[PDB]
């Protein structure tokens, strides 16, 4: 067990990102018992996880994790059940996980967070219906909008542009963001109101296409060009909680649901791989940086599993 | 002062928050019972089969505190209108368990969420709870003076915001928490904790919560400015809405995190407190009216009943009132009697309804005033007041007093009066039936009599109030009719209410009457302009009388006789509440009815829609003859 490290992970195994060096940062919750706080995880050998006595480090947070995103190689973006959006950075040896900033800025859970392009700014969501634009450098709020109407369940920045990001809210509203127009949201879709939006992920090399899954179970694919719904599967019997893109070059489609299954589909939304591994719903997916072909999910269930895609 | 809970959706520790939010100042805490994160899955393999526990034990706190400090909030995920099948599904029952839990632990209150139009399955679910067991524990709805959609920064470059004004628009919360509470059937344990924004809405849109059932007022730390000093504060109209607030004494919830870091949570708190203590302190009236605030009571019938000692008591505890009485009497004496026949002239003075003797010893005090000369008969019908009338007399008013034991209907007067002086009003001045009284007592007036008082006059106003609507409801009784509650009247303290119109003049009565044939038989047809959407649940009840000349009193409020917390008004209910929207009239009838036993008073409401007649031959309510 390193220095720092807690004792006991939490039950609730909420976020689960890969490094380039294929390293593994662990978010967790404790979402019942006397205790609802959360931890911080990293495992330099991923096949140890959850043991927290074969950690490279851990360490404790205030409140549980709605959402984790690496920044960088060293950092680590937290959305906090306090309405804090916390700031945690790596040991030099890489031994421990120390706190460089706790913001107090949103007035419910911080649902959701994404790094912007720049590296140097990041977009949280909130159940207080607003999304902020985050300075890193300075460790302070440039913008809060109030555009929804309703909790916001997602923030996705663009992979290429440090200006733009998708959002989605219960208000059944998905908006695209540029910080460089006056009014800087449009709200996109299929024209007809469908079912709620809960997960968005851009397309890795079209700047213009993104997936969002709904509380109904359907994965759709939508490009911002035609504005208008291309194409759509019923891939789960439940809410879609995840949408994860491949590394490879014709990226694969890691789809996650309250379901408790895992779903990969190909660029025409089609089925190739099916995992009831889970005995619970199922957090988060990341594929190897080294190994292509394995992508690794964590559940409620507490299982950190390791997939082979065919 | 001030009842102030904290608003927290993060409770990692619940005996370390509840520690900390006690330091600040705050009387409880509003908290998830289960973590707002976890959401259960109730029907499907294999989440269903979660191993708990589903959430932390009822051990870690006291029974007391769980009573008195900690009101439950419903998760966040929980949808039971939900268009999706299996949300609802799971919603249904997840909100059972939290309710249920929040019964298993005593909670005095549990806050649930009005947020959008469509709650029809949210109430379904919590009538059905309501409905499970009796219960104490009050649901606070929590619903937007704004709704968020109408929030939003007009940030949206092809969904612009209307700027454009909506009168009914501006008012979709009310019409949220209406059919909410109508669909609950008026639930006396449904109320509201009403959420106030950054920007207020028009005061018509304020208006329409004024007679409703607000528990809590919840401030966000977003809508709190920052003096020069960086303390937070408010505008100056967010804050005369927090002395309104004060004045229906809800209780204060503080939402989100500080926003003025650079100071405590309690600075959000203290700033309440000072407000709270800065309030333009209230009226002798209010003082007198404090504890009887929308407290319903039987009218006194005084010709019917003998009134008890300590009700004269406080009859008599108006020293400004019987001020006017002298004022009147040394007015009437001194137009009477000129000074050249002062000595040789005594007018015979008779007080009919003399009760314990405040206007016999006013009487007195006038003769003296005017330095006129006075014979006074004091009749009254209870005998015991005679009690106290006859040791009056035997101690200190001697022979110039002579106590009748008597009904002034029924009394053979030795001598007619010159003036006849009497207090025999109600909250609806002829409700006490003064005018048969005084009829059956003219016969022995000299034909240039004067009666103090000469005249009065009744006024209704239409009102809205679903509290005093829910008040009345609740008076069913077993062995009568179960809905005479609603076919009699009340003396009330009406507090939280809505005045829909001004008063009008509804029934005249004068005295001495000339009519050759007398008939105090009414029937009078009353039109109310209504410029606002609102509610009619009944009408409100004052009067007017003119003792002599200028020298009035009166409880209409345009009007009201300054220092006379003698008399709340009275109040006439309707079974079937009445939509009214604004530019409608609202047309009542009121009719004043008679036997040889009994009086009484119907009423129907036949605009804008027609109601039930209201007391049909008195078979819920008369008034003894
Ligand atoms: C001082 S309140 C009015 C008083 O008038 C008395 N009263 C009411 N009606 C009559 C009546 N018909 N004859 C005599 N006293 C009356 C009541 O008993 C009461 O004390």
């Amino acid at each position: 067990l390193p220095p720092n490290a807690p004792a006991c992970m939490e039950r609730q195994l909420e976020a689960a990102r890969y490094r380039s060096d294929g390293a593994l940062l662990l978010g967790a919750s404790s979402l019942s018992g006397r205790c609802w706080a959360g931890s911080l995880w990293l495992f330099k050998d991923p096949c140890a996880a959850p043991n927290e006595g074969f950690c490279s480090a851990g360490v404790q947070t205030e409140a549980g994790v709605a959402d984790l995103t690496w920044v960088g190689e060293r950092g680590i973006l937290v959305a906090s059940d306090s309405g804090a959006v916390e700031l945690w950075e790596l040991d030099e040896n890489e031994t421990l996980i120390v706190s460089k900033f706790c913001k107090y800025e949103h007035d419910d859970i911080v649902s959701t967070v994404s790094v912007l392009s720049s590296g140097t700014q990041a977009v949280s969501g909130s159940k207080d219906i607003c999304i902020k634009v985050w300075d890193l450098a300075q460790q302070v709020v440039l913008s809060s909008y109030r555009a929804h109407a309703a909790q916001v369940t997602c923030v996705a920045a663009s992979p290429h542009k440090d200006s733009v990001f998708l959002s989605c809210s219960e208000d059944n509203r998905i908006l695209l963001w540029d910080t460089r127009c006056p009014k800087p949201a449009s709200q996109i879709g299929c024209s007809a109101p469908g079912y709620l939006p809960t997960s968005l992920a851009w397309h890795p090399q079209q700047s213009e296409v993104f997936v969002f899954g709904d509380e109904n179970g359907t994965v759709s694919l939508v490009d911002t060009k035609s504005t208008s719904c291309v194409l759509s599967s019923a891939v789960h019997s439940q809410c879609v909680t995840g949408l994860v893109f491949s590394p490879h070059s014709v990226p694969f489609l890691a789809s996650l649901s309250e379901d408790c299954s895992l779903a990969v589909l190909d660029s025409s939304l089609s089925e190739l791989f099916r995992s009831q591994a889970h005995r619970d719903f199922v957090r988060d997916a990341t594929w190897s940086p080294l190994n292509h072909s394995l992508l690794t999910t964590v559940g409620w269930d507490h299982q950190v599993v390791h997939h082979v895609v065919p | 002062r001030v009842s102030s809970g904290r608003d927290l959706n993060c409770v990692p520790e619940i005996a370390d928050t509840l520690g900390a939010v006690a330091k600040q100042g705050f009387d409880f805490l509003c908290m998830p019972v289960f973590h707002p994160r976890f959401k259960r899955e109730f029907i499907q393999e294999p989440a269903k089969n979660r191993p708990g526990p589903q959430t932390r034990s009822d051990l870690l706190l006291s029974g007391r505190d769980w009573n008195t400090l900690i009101v439950g909030k419903l998760s966040p995920w929980i949808r039971p209108d939900s268009k999706v099948e299996k949300i609802r599904r799971n919603s249904e029952a997840a909100m059972l368990q939290e309710l249920n839990f929040g019964a298993y632990l005593g909670l005095p209150a549990f806050l649930l969420p009005l947020n959008q139009e469509d709650n029809t399955n949210l109430a379904r679910v919590l009538t059905n709870h309501i409905h499970t067991g009796h219960h104490s524990s009050m649901f606070w709805m929590r619903v937007p003076l704004v709704a968020p959609e109408d929030l939003r920064d007009d940030i949206i470059e092809n969904a612009p915001t209307t700027h454009t004004e909506e009168y009914s628009g501006e008012e979709k919360t009310w019409m949220w928490w209406h059919n909410f509470r109508t669909l609950c059937d008026y639930s006396k344990r449904i109320a509201v904790a009403l959420e106030i924004g950054a920007d207020l809405p028009s005061n018509h849109v304020i208006d329409r919560w004024l007679g409703e059932p607000i528990k809590a007022a919840i401030l966000p730390t977003s809508i709190f400015l920052t003096n020069k000093k960086g303390f937070p504060v408010l505008s100056k109209m967010h804050q005369r809405l927090i002395f309104r607030l004060l004045k229906l004494e809800v209780q204060f919830i503080i939402t989100g995190t500080n926003h003025h870091s650079e100071k405590e949570f309690c600075s959000y708190l203290q700033y309440l407190e000072y407000l709270s203590q800065n309030r333009p302190p209230p009226n002798a009236y209010e003082l007198f009216a404090k504890g009887y605030e929308d407290y319903l009571q039987s009218p006194l019938q005084p010709l019917m009943d003998n009134l008890e000692s300590q009700t004269y008591e406080v009859f008599e505890k108006d020293p400004i009132k019987y001020s006017q009485y002298q004022q009147a009497i040394y007015k009437c004496l001194l137009d009477r009697v000129p000074e050249e026949e002062k000595d040789t002239n005594v007018q015979v003075l008779m007080v009919l309804g003399a009760g314990r003797g405040p206007l016999v010893n006013a009487s007195l005090r006038a003769a003296k005033q005017a330095d006129r000369r006075i014979k006074l008969y004091a009749v009254e019908k209870n005998p015991n007041a005679v009690v106290t009338l006859e040791n009056w007399q035997f101690e200190e008013w001697g022979s110039q007093v002579t106590v009748v034991s008597s009904d002034m209907r029924e009394w053979v007067a030795p001598e007619k009066a010159d003036i006849i002086v009497s207090e025999l009003l109600g909250s609806f001045a002829d409700n006490e039936l003064s005018p048969e009284c005084l009829d059956g007592a003219q016969h022995f007036l000299k034909d240039d009599g004067v009666s103090i008082p000469g005249e009065y006059t009744s006024f209704l106003a239409p009102i809205s109030s679903s509290k005093l609507y829910n008040e009345v409801r609740a008076c069913r009784e077993k062995d009568r009719d179960p809905e005479a509650q609603f076919e009699m009247p009340y003396v009330v303290r009406l507090h939280n209410f809505h005045q829909l119109s001004a008063p009008q003049p509804c029934f005249t009565f004068s005295h001495p009457n000339r009519d050759p044939m007398i008939d105090n038989n009414r029937y009078c047809t009353l039109e109310f302009p209504v410029e606002v959407n609102t509610v009619l649940h009944g009408f409100a009840g004052y009067f007017e009388t003119v003792l002599y000349q200028d020298i009035t009193l009166s409880i209409r409020p345009e009007t009201h006789s300054p220092g006379m917390f003698s008399w709340f008004p009275i109040l006439f209910p309707i079974k079937q509440p009445i939509t009214v929207r604004e530019g409608q009239t609202i047309c009542v009838r009121f009719w004043r009815c008679s036997n040889s036993k009994k009086v009484w008073y119907e009423w129907a409401v036949t605009a804008p829609v027609c109601s039930a007649i209201h007391n049909p031959t008195g078979r819920s309510y008369t008034i003894g003859l």
